[PDB]
């Protein structure tokens, strides 16, 4: 008879080409607001 | 110029004053601009002062007087809790006496008319109305804030909600009554007034 082929190897068809990770999460927002001056020394606030 | 300068009572009192002091220069030696205390100020128009009936009073009705504006907000705390007491301490000093000592003008931080209303209705001494800008020109005037928005001018935040504050009769601070100041002794603060001194002359 003419008995056909298949005896494919480990590393032929166990490690093919792979879909890459989708690459995500880029955390950024912005830093917290900063709060206006509001202090004042002794002789200026009172003298 | 008192307290300070750059606040509106004191830039308005300035450009009519120097404007009538080039009136009279271009009418006649006269000394240019003019002097603090040669300047002149109505502090309240014709229609800024209401009383408990809502009925107009002006300012030459408060003479011989102890004037003090009171800064105060409805929902606020500690204004809550000093209200009853200003309004013994005022019971109680224009009760006893031959004639009538002080008057509260009562100047609103609130936020809403129906507010204002609501934290008027429980006060018989005299008051400010909120949509008139008097209101808001005497805070900036005595700054006065509860926090920052309006843009200071280098300011002392001087007070917060409340504060009762002596005013004599061109808008200076007579003195300082301090519930919240350096001093903060709150709801004592009302015994340190100088009512005769203090005259809305």
């Amino acid at each position: 008879p003419t008995l056909p082929f298949h005896g494919e190897s480990a590393y032929r068809t166990d490690y093919v080409p792979k879909p890459l990770p989708e690459v995500a999460k880029p955390v950024e927002v912005k830093l917290p607001p900063t709060l206006p001056f509001n202090a004042q020394s002794c002789y200026r606030s009172e003298y | 110029s008192q307290p300070v300068f750059a606040s509106p009572l004191n830039v308005e009192k300035r450009r009519l004053n120097e404007e009538r002091a080039l009136m009279q220069a271009q009418k006649a030696n006269i000394q240019l601009p003019p002097n603090y205390g040669d300047m002149d100020l109505i502090l309240f128009p014709e229609g800024s002062l209401k009383n408990s009936n809502n009925t107009v009073i002006p300012q030459s009705h408060l003479k011989g007087k102890s004037v003090a504006l009171y800064f105060a907000d409805g929902a606020d705390p500690k204004c809550a809790s000093l209200l009853p007491f200003l309004l013994n301490y005022y019971r109680t000093m224009n009760e006893g006496g031959a004639n009538q000592k002080i008057e509260i003008i009562f100047v609103s931080l609130d936020r809403d008319r129906e507010a204002f209303e609501s934290h008027r209705a429980h006060m018989p001494w005299l008051s400010i109305d909120l949509e008139n800008p008097l209101t808001e020109i005497l805070k900036r005037h005595f700054r006065v804030m509860k926090e920052y928005e309006v843009p200071t001018y280098g300011y002392g935040s001087r007070t917060g909600v409340p504060s009762v504050i002596v005013i004599g009769s061109d808008g200076r601070e007579a003195q300082f009554l301090p519930i919240c100041s350096g001093l903060e002794e709150g709801d004592r603060a009302l015994l340190r007034w100088d009512w005769r001194n203090t005259k809305f002359a």
